[PDB]
């Protein structure tokens, strides 16, 4: 997942 | 901020 | 679900 | 005193709106009643910070 | 993509 | 998976080349550039709008006309009186350094400098006078006489 | 040591483009009304 | 502004933007409009000039950024026409000027 | 005395309006009433320095 | 030694360009009123 | 990342290569040069009206 | 004495105004009155200097 | 780009 | 003066 | 975020 | 970071 | 290329 | 004299 | 910033 | 900087 | 080209 | 007789 | 510095 | 400046 | 061409 601005920021592992 | 259809789990 | 999109979120507001 | 809210911004000029109606625009430095003078104009945060702290965004049902 | 949809 | 991280790396950097920060560097020296080339060498003349009265006794010399390249200059011609004189006709001297128009009633003939200092004249053929008014363009001065009220010696048909 | 003069030839071909795209100037079009 | 006519007087500039429009308005002393009679533009391919046929507003746009240029306007009533010298690019741009002509 | 504010500069000359409503042009080196000579003329930054150590501006409200 | 006359042909490709931007002259134009 | 930076500067220097001081500099000697080319022989001739 | 400036300067001819409106027309040797003799003409300047060491300029209003 | 957008 | 999108924490 | 953007800006008033 | 100048002025690591 | 700009 | 954009600190 | 520009102003001046 | 003599004259380092 | 002008 | 334009200091 | 002649004379050197 | 103007003309005016 | 021109 990346944002607007450009750079890419994503969590790790993570479940629901 | 989060454009979650580029979402993974 | 959106525990990882809420982890991924604040990841995003901690690093400008 | 007097909120004042962004009605638009980019960078450079950012179009201010009053409480009272009255409307603006300012620059990197300019004079703002009571909010002192501007020291920066962040238009893709849609954000003015100004000397006496204060911060002017969009207003919450402007945006 | 997630499990609740 | 790891090589679909390298490719979109890539990929910004190929498909756009110019990150934001170079997109505006590039649009600045542009702008700085361009500056230069419309920058204008030392000193703009002033514009400056005069009145000056026409002797048309022999052994006056003839009016001068300060001008500049690319800018209008309108002659206007009263009498003595200060009333509007229309201008019956003019010949101009080197008409490709001025370029000159003026409809074909009024009392007020602009002149534009087409070269920078090339400089000549321009005879005046008014509606009372049997004798015209010689004038002399010359461009290129500290000052473009932006207007000019040129007070001939004789009297008008508006009195 | 050619990688810089590919990167160069690359923002060559955007930036000559993109100086065109300032050098415009879309003309206005005055509308009257009846 | 008010126009000086006066020999010897400064000739108004008008601050213009690079494809942004400005409307001059013509009125006299007592601020009523005055019809324009005729104008001539400096530079006509740097500045590019708009204008009904008969009213007294004249819309400029800067197609030149910078190359700064003047322009004669002569207007119904007065003999000596109306002159303003106008720049682009300045700090300021004049989206409408009021001309307070001398008649 | 009479507090003056460019209105258009660019390399050479700087027009000026006055608080009286006089307008102006001027110079490198001219003669400005109250203020002096000039001394310099900077049309990017839109400055002008003259002998008394007056600095000229674009006006609070018109820049 | 080859970098300054290549300097010079693409400066002067330039300037040459700039010079015929600055000789011309666009002739005004003249509109009458109604 | 440096690569962009070096190939950004030759870039400065090939589109614009005239940086914005030759440029007014080039303006100036054409001008001049067109001034040598308006400059008459000498002492012009006096404008008179005789009779 | 009476006072000319300098209306238009080229190399060799140079047309004056006076105080009085009087407007003459000078070369590199040409007598002119109370200034005497005309040593040489500078266009560039806007300059001309005469024998009696007076220095005749473009009008400060004019330049 | 921040992370304040 | 400052073009933020030229921008980088 | 706008801690470098400020930073940036008094460094370019500094160096001029 | 670019300044209008053309000469590139930029801060050195400042987060938020 | 200021820096007071 | 002085072109202010031909400028260098 | 003006220092330079007037330096080189007087620079000019003084040689002809 | 350059004049308009055309001959170059520059100032050597001035800052502020 | 003088230092005059 | 004097071209200024052909001077130098 | 040239005359109409065509026949050239100079000065050597001299500053103002 | 004019004293090289002046020098020269001297000198053509001396030399026919 | 004579120097007294």
């Amino acid at each position: 997942r990346v944002s607007i601005g450009g750079t890419v920021y994503t969590a790790k592992k993570y479940d629901d | 901020c989060v454009s979650m259809i580029g979402g993974s789990r | 679900c959106t525990d990882a999109a809420l982890a991924a979120l604040e990841y995003h507001k901690s690093n400008a | 005193r007097i909120i004042y809210y962004i009605q638009a911004v980019i960078p450079g000029r950012a179009w201010l709106i009053g409480s009272n109606g009255s409307t603006l625009t300012v620059r990197e430095g300019s004079k703002i009643p009571g909010y002192g003078m501007v020291k920066l104009i962040d238009s893709l945060q849609g954000r003015i910070l100004t000397s006496s702290g204060q911060v002017i965004k969009f207003s919450q049902e402007d945006s | 993509p997630f499990g609740a949809d | 998976e790891v090589i679909d991280k390298k490719a979109f790396k890539d990929m910004t950097r190929n498909l756009y080349p110019l990150n934001p920060e170079q997109v505006v560097k590039l649009k600045q020296i542009y702008e700085t550039s361009e500056y230069a080339k419309a920058a204008t060498p030392g000193t703009p003349p002033k514009p400056t709008a005069t009145s000056q009265f026409v002797n048309l006794s022999p052994g006056s010399t003839p009016p001068v006309i300060r001008l500049s390249q690319g800018f209008v200059s309108s002659l206007v011609f009263l009498d003595s009186t200060g009333a509007p004189w229309p201008i019956a006709a003019y010949d101009l001297g080197d008409p490709s350094s001025f370029n000159i128009q003026w409809d074909k009633t009024s009392n007020t003939l602009m002149i534009q400098a087409t070269k920078l200092y090339n400089y000549g004249n321009l005879a005046v053929r008014l509606r009372g006078l049997n004798t015209p008014v010689m004038l002399t363009l010359i461009p290129g001065q500290k000052a473009v006489d932006y207007r000019v009220d040129l007070r001939v010696q004789g009297y008008g048909p508006n009195a | 040591q050619q990688e810089i003069q590919q990167r160069t030839s690359d923002m060559l071909t955007a930036a000559t483009q993109l100086v065109q795209d300032w050098k415009q100037v879309e003309t206005q079009v005055y509308t009257e009304g009846t």
